[PDB]
């Protein structure tokens, strides 16, 4: 569990921000400009 | 029963406040 | 005696059995005549008069099994 | 930034310029173009050729035809197309009503091939002039 | 292993993972979203983003199901998306195997029979109101014009269809505990290391697909 | 004993056997004559004359099934 | 009595064998009734109305099996 | 004695294998006819004439099994 | 004992040879609707609802299926 | 004895595993015999003879069946 | 006693069969999926959505032969 | 003595088994034949030469299990 | 005793029948997209998102038929 | 004993499954040569060899299976 | 006694049957990934990437199957 | 005693579950490459080439089956 | 005694069962590889990498089953 | 000994079921072959490679099936 978990915890906090952050930046630069 | 009652209560006062802000 | 248990198994494999073919008979039955219904949307009276036909005749088909299961289950002639 | 883009009627080139997105109405449905596609030769029916300039989303307004997917260098030979929205759509209307009227009393055989492909441009005229 | 209640008598012998698991489950979903609607900005900030793209994400898939009405039912169907997220995170995750219980265990709420059927009488009850309301009061949608056959078909349907999302709820969580019991009873935890993010997968559309069957067949009592 | 319920199991066999074929044959007879009927609607009269000639070859099929059956069950001159 | 057991495995052999058929037939026309209504968007009240007619004969064959199978179960002559 | 008991079940799925392939060669020949007498109505006689000449060939192969059955069961010269 | 045993061997052996069918015609249906999702969006509408006719139907075979599979466990009213 | 219970057996699997293959053939030559007529009239004499020839050949196959079940039945050097 | 071993026999069928079905049709829907993504982006959300619904919907078919393999399996009261 | 029914069972499923893919095998032939006198009546000879050789090789390996088999049946050496 | 034995036959067909299904359907799942890739190398994102999921949801069946039948191997209630 | 009647089954058995499928093989070459031929006879001589080749391996794969059953009935060197 | 052959039987279907669903999936789906790559060159890369990533999941299934067949084996809790 | 009956029943079944393979394949092969022989036959030598390499190889699967039979027929190191 | 020979038949149709599919499978892939470079002369690296990859897969599972066969053979903790 | 009997029909059911894919797998596989040949007489090189490369492996596959009953007859460690 220590270090099993660590690395789906990693892809979490990364990856998951990493892919919810390009979709994020789409629809901010659309609703600003 | 009460499973279900707090299913309710819980979805009505999260509907309230949490839904249309 | 064993004459029911035979009677018994005998009707079950009969329905089955009689409701294998006409399954997939009625499906590519019925998928063609969608098929001609989509294509064309002037006669479907007469495709529909001639699926109706086809399919009463394939639901003989399968009652035929019916009656056989039922002449085995209820009005069986040996017990 | 796209593929090679030449619609052409018969007399003319229409418009030879290049677009990103184009939805191809063919016989077999509406289907999708990509820069860089595999080539496909399909047909194209009576119906509506959809462009994207990745600005702006247009339709251009055809009469039938038939398209050519090679390597980037696409080509679409079609009966009539007009560029664009060239129309608005009350005298298009004014032309729907007279093609479902006439549609009665062209009732003949060959009159009813034509009056049904009156209908499928008319029908496509305005389903074009939407936009 | 023990999947049954314990005797905390209330009236009738009550299941015990079902009241403790989904009333924590509540619990921390409400304290999830109680605390963090408390001060939000006019900008989608830090939870309010995660929140309201869960939100938008059931505007979506209840705007393109049901029918004309579907935002009063998008409460229900969104506390039903967060319970069934929540709770495959929670089977996924939340350590209860260390804890010990002296009568039963306790690892989800759906692993029962209380909260999965009583999901499908909600969602039923609902079905029959909403076909009482949007139709008429003499006859629902059991009236048959077309077909003299197909009358007691249509209530027989209309109670095998609740059962059925029931029993698929069933055979996923049910099969997800014995995924996890079992491959954490082979040997140390050295071979969940692939399966995990099978299951995480399955948990996350297993979500998905409840919250979209609820979404059509609300929309089959607008029908 | 084991004759009449043999005779039995026979006749169930026989039944689903004959009837599992028929229904694949006469649904994807119809499915085609219904795509037919489709491509022309002009002459449904000679169409319906032979598909019905050809499905009721198959019922012929399914009957002579259903009459083995049927001296396999009441009309047996063994017992 | 065997005769019992018989009956019982002779049910749900005829539920197993009655739901095979009728389930990849009732897929097929499905599937060539939505390639219909995906080529026209017109003709969508025939289609409705066929497959409604053939997939109400479909769910008759595997109600068939049910109910023969029912007739095992519960209402048998013979146990 | 167990003779007779082998003899009706050969008998019965005698009949059954007989019949059980023909079905869907006269149903795949009855498709590709009548999907051809919609692509030409000119040469019915002569498609009506061979259709009928292959499908009292098929109904030979059903009644070459019908006959065995018969032969079988009555007419057994051991049983 | 055996005889009731194999009532929940039936169940078994029932619920297996049920299930089959209707994978085979849910993905044909699912297929075919995908691809019309592909070839008009626009209708794709109305094609959803055929496709919750199609939904309903197929349900509605698998879980008349699964009340007599599971009735074979619950409700013995032979024994 | 029970050679001729084998005897019988052996019949009349080979009536029945005789008429099967032939059935499929007969049906695919019958059906794409007659797509060909549809196509082109012109030869239908040279289109007959070999469709007879054909159709003959298979009868030929199952004549052989006929002949070792009659072989079987009849004149059998065993019993 | 040995009512454990055809109890557990029986699940071992039933989630065998179970689990052959329903895996070829989510592979014929997802591939109409896929082959439509290329065809046609424009409805890539439809696309995605009738993906998970049947593809839920068959692995629902797996799910309700596998809550009787495991009430044979883990949860019996028969044993 | 159980070796001569070990030879008739043998010889029975000898052309059973002889019989089922050859009538596949020349239904294919002809069929396909039969199609290409209606595609071109220039190559008519020597279509109908590739079809007599072909259709006589497979009835040379038809005639091989007819002969095997009647090896079987009357002039055993063993028995 | 025998109990483990059957229960062991049941993991092991029940590994087997779960591997048959997935198999064919993967391979014309992924077959497909495959092919819709080279066809549009844009929406390679979205093909890889269906592909994923749905190839995903079919090693979710093996892992149905695994995790059965590692329960009945390692975790099992009665032996 | 029971070992010559092992060899007169396994002889009978060995040319059944031996015919089954040369008979299609044959066939299936027999077909696309005559669609050949009709399209194109240009090269009827390479294609007579060709096709006589073929058939030359084809009964080589049956008469393989005839030698070793002539093995089993007239001369086994075991008996 | 008969719990280790059951086991061993059991292993030895069970890595089998695991082979012939994956077998012809990596077939079809190689086959069209081969001919993605032969129609359009451009995307080799993410062609073979989902490739080798369904590759990987039927060699889940087949490694599912062997792990099962081993754990049977060698490390077989029963006996 | 079963020693040599045992290997003599695998060597007919063997060689019987041999020939039912590359029979088929064989003959897919060879229609294949005379269809293309009849399309293009600017390549004769190359075609023919490959036909008898692709023939050796069948005969080469086949008399492996043939002599491994014969190992099971002649030399058996145990009897 | 008994578990040896349940060990060796088990390797037996170990090896059989899972050699009946990727064999097939290795027909269609490569089949359409060779298509696919007879089609076009440019990707034939790339081709031959990713089928020789594909196939190995194959080879691989067949491989699997060759060792479970080998250790069911040779060294088995039971006999 | 049983041992012994059982290990040989092993090895011929091994070979048996180990010659039926990569037949029907390379007939496909060499008809694609000479049909890419009939396209185009220019990549000759690279399809001889591949299709004897592939031709090769199912080579391999049967020999893996054929080694497999020669260890089981020749070198066999407990018998």
């Amino acid at each position: 569990n220590l270090i099993n978990l660590s690395v789906v915890l990693g892809v979490l906090i990364f990856f998951g921000k990493g892919v919810l952050s390009d979709l994020l930046d789409n629809r901010k630069q659309r609703i600003l400009n | 029963p009460i499973i279900m009652a707090e299913f309710l209560f819980l979805m009505f006062a999260l509907d309230k406040i949490y839904y249309t802000p | 005696p064993l004459i029911a248990a035979a009677s018994v198994i005998a009707a079950g494999l009969a329905v089955g059995l009689a409701s294998i073919g006409p399954g997939v008979g009625q499906g590519t039955a019925a998928g063609q005549a969608v098929e001609g219904i989509a294509r064309q949307p002037e006669a479907e009276g007469k495709i529909r008069g001639t699926l109706l036909l086809s399919l009463a005749f394939m639901e003989a088909l399968t009652i035929y099994g019916l009656v056989v299961a039922l002449a085995l289950l209820f009005a069986n002639p040996f017990v | 930034m796209t593929l090679n883009l030449c619609v052409l009627t018969p007399n003319r080139s229409i418009w030879n310029s290049e677009v990103k997105e184009i939805i191809l109405s063919t016989n077999s449905g509406q289907i999708g173009v990509l820069p860089n596609h595999a080539p496909t030769a399909t047909a194209v029916d009576i119906g509506i050729l959809r462009i994207r300039l990745n600005d702006q989303w247009l339709t251009l307004a055809l009469m039938g035809g038939f398209a050519r997917i090679g390597n980037n260098e696409i080509t679409i030979l079609v009966n009539d197309a007009e560029r664009g929205s060239d129309i608005d759509p009350q005298e298009a209307q004014q032309t729907l009503e007279i093609a479902e009227a006439n549609l009665r009393k062209a009732e003949g055989k060959r009159q009813k091939i034509e009056a049904n492909l009156a209908l499928r441009r008319a029908r496509t005229r305005v389903e074009a002039s939407n936009t | 292993v023990g999947q049954h209640f314990y005797w905390q008598i209330g009236g009738f012998q009550i299941h015990g993972q079902v009241l403790i698991t989904s009333w924590v489950v509540i619990a921390i979903l409400l304290g999830s979203a109680a605390i963090a609607v408390r001060s939000p900005q006019t900008i989608p900030t830090g939870g309010q983003n995660f929140f309201e793209y869960v939100l938008e994400f059931i505007r979506d898939v209840s705007k393109t199901q049901i029918g004309e009405e579907y935002r009063p039912w998008v409460p229900f169907i969104g506390t039903m998306f967060l319970f069934i997220f929540v709770s495959n995170w929670s089977g996924a995750l939340l350590p209860w195997k260390i804890i010990q219980l002296p009568h039963g265990e306790l690892a989800a709420p759906t692993n029962d029979i209380n909260t999965t059927v009583a999901l499908a009488l909600l969602t039923s009850v609902a079905y029959f109101y909403a076909g009482l309301t949007k139709k008429g009061l003499g006859y629902f949608g059991k009236y048959i014009q077309p077909t003299p056959i197909l009358l007691p078909i249509n209530i027989l349907e209309d109670f095998t269809k609740p059962l059925s999302l029931s029993f698929r709820l069933f055979g996923n969580i049910l099969a997800d505990e014995l995924v996890v019991v079992v491959l954490v009873s082979l040997v140390p935890l050295v071979v969940p290391i692939p399966v995990m993010f099978l299951g995480l997968f399955t948990s996350g559309i297993q979500a998905l697909i409840f919250a979209t069957l609820a979404a059509a067949y609300i929309g089959e009592s607008l029908e």
